[PDB]
């Protein structure tokens, strides 16, 4: 629904040569948006689960996210020390908390 | 009530740090008592009601 | 030891069940991590009232059939091994007592036509198995000795694919269950079960939330 | 454990409710975050006055009916499980008692032609359900065992969609929603239902803000 | 919480921000929703240097689309603690013959009350005990929502007749205005007997005040839209 093959075909003027088929387009159109949201940050993939433990960074507790969880669903923490385990709505963009 | 009823006392109140649990966030003390009581002849004694 | 995280119930991430592989004989363990799903789930973690079923989707009935006999202790103990092979086509009958799984508080001796003598160990009281195989079909025969008192009860014929009675636990600080997974070695190659858990998480008053997953074990010969 | 954001109703940002996938079986928990609507309406934040309804859009109404027995505390309780799978068609019937869902509080020695007995564990007074499958078709038999005394009152028949009585928190420090979501076991894959939700916030003066919103429930199986 | 930016009535920069298609400003509503509504007069009354806003403000309901409704509404009359009965089958005058689905929707029930629908237009209303006043619910006959108000006496002559809450209505005293920075804020309620796909017209006359006593009266409009799902 994001590019349509009559647009690609008809924007790079590559329509009536053979060589260019729907399924070596597909793998280019595919390599265009896993490089457009890895340059610029879009995040142009699925809904992913990480299960992941945080390990403590400096005096006042940096958390760094290897997985920036969408804007704002609470992170939730719990073992190490943590008796009881917390929420955390994480920042939008960057994943430094 | 110094013959109805009777209030027993063990040991005031204590305040007590817990080193272990303390996971370095968090300091947590403890603190209890030991007390009671009991109804002695309960002859002595009457009660109004509506 | 495998190891399965199961799947966090958020609206998120060929068949249905993961796949666990399994040949006949082995006794592995298995690993499941219920973090992604309880964990945001608040509670006191998860509880040890899990439960398991086990059915068959393809089981290609078996050849031969098993039996049960009875003896006291310390008295010996014959039987025959021919009228266990119903033969739909004729064919000879290499009868073969396999050393890996013979018994475990005796001896046997195979006879040359279908016979065997079960002497039980001296001073020795409870139940004992050993599996033979006829011309490559695989069964077994269990056999009790009594303390000549009165009698034992019957035995329940394990099954080909069995979880051991009470070996589960869980590790509420992490979320994490273990469990035993046994396969009888008169497991058919090529045959495939069906395994299902219900998990039951709780909260901080007692209430409880149920989660159910599946696992295709098939049993397939060499790893 | 689900999550959903509300729309903020500012005038700005397929169907119209929400997703919400379930699985036979299950119970899970939602979190809403009332958070963008309620913070510029600043008052005293949310009231626990949430208001629940269940609406079925597809139902594929049951094959099997339920039923309800009764019998003392201690005392044995027989019934049948024949007379309530109505068939259509002439065929044979293979009665099963699912060990997943099986009693809570005894036993039931399923017998061969829908049959059965249920015996209750000893000094226990309450209700115990048990959920059999005829010809995979999935009905709930309940029994109330009584403290031998008079009686006890009759279960309400638990939907197969439902929200418990009282789960539900609300944190009006952070204005965020809390219930309990669970499906019945007798769930039929495939079928939609609709849970519509209205909650109700409160100015500092003690007027009411009301807000109302919907998501499908959509039941498939393997979650 | 809608939020407006009010024109300065400066003869320029009333573009602002416009994808023109009408006059009045745009408002969307669900049926049963209770919303609040802010407007920001501080580009209009802060040049012109007074005692602020004032407490006058003045709102009016017209709607440009009606689209009557089907079912009727009624009055129901009981004392207090004695069950009320009634009948719903003649509120829903139908023009074709069709089967009556009367239901009562759990989320627009009663109060003080509890009411058991029977099997044809029949229910039983039982107030609450100790209570006497006003109570209402909104049943819908086949799809068609009405509201039933039934008002319970204190036993020694009688209670008035409530005037049947419009579709879209502004409570009655549930406004304020902060004079210290320009900014109006009011309720906007709407009935869930509304229909979606109508527009009514809100109109909104605000006046301020100079520094002695004068005023400064501004009016301005709005479209609300009764449209489903938000």
């Amino acid at each position: 629904t994001l590019l349509p093959l009559q647009t690609i075909r008809e924007h790079a003027k590559c329509d009536d040569n053979p060589r260019v088929t729907d399924d070596l387009l597909k793998l280019y159109r595919e390599a265009a948006f896993e490089a457009a949201e890895l340059y610029t940050g879009l995040s142009f993939t699925p809904e992913k689960t990480i299960v992941e433990p945080i390990r403590l960074k400096g005096r006042r507790g940096k958390i760094i996210l290897s997985a920036t969880p969408i804007a704002g669903r609470p992170v939730v923490f719990y073992g190490g020390g943590l008796g009881s385990p917390l929420e955390l709505i994480p920042r939008p963009g960057s994943n430094v908390l | 009530w110094k013959t109805a009823f009777y209030a027993v006392e063990k040991r005031p109140m204590f305040f007590e740090q817990y080193e272990g649990g303390s996971s370095a966030w968090c300091v947590k003390y403890q603190f209890g008592a030991e007390d009671g009581g009991f109804v002695g002849c309960c002859e002595h004694g009457r009660i109004l009601q509506i | 030891m495998y190891f399965f995280s199961v799947d966090p119930r958020n609206g998120a991430s060929s068949c249905c069940c993961e796949s666990i592989s399994a040949r006949p004989g082995e006794v592995n363990g298995v690993m499941v991590s219920y973090a992604a799903w309880s964990a945001p789930l608040r509670g006191h973690g998860l509880t040890n009232k899990t439960t398991f079923e086990i059915d068959g989707v393809s089981v290609t009935p078996p050849k031969v059939s098993n039996a049960f006999g009875r003896t006291k202790v310390g008295v010996v103990f014959e039987g025959t091994l021919s009228d266990l092979f119903p033969n739909p086509e004729g064919e000879q009958v290499e009868y073969e007592i396999s050393e890996l799984n013979g018994p475990s508080n005796g001896v046997v001796e195979l006879g040359a036509n279908g016979a065997f003598t079960y002497t039980p160990g001296a001073l020795f009281t409870g139940v004992d198995r050993f599996w033979f195989s006829i011309n490559g079909n695989i069964g077994e025969y269990v056999i009790s000795v009594d303390p000549t008192t009165s009698e034992l009860p019957q035995p329940p014929f394990t099954t080909p694919v069995y979880v051991p009675a009470a070996r589960r636990s869980v590790d509420p600080r992490t979320h994490v269950l273990k469990f035993v997974l046994g396969v009888s070695p008169a497991a058919i190659p090529g045959d495939v079960y069906r395994l299902t858990v219900r998990q039951v998480a709780i909260d901080c008053d007692g209430n409880e939330f149920v989660h159910i997953s599946c696992y295709d074990i098939s049993i397939g010969s060499c790893g």
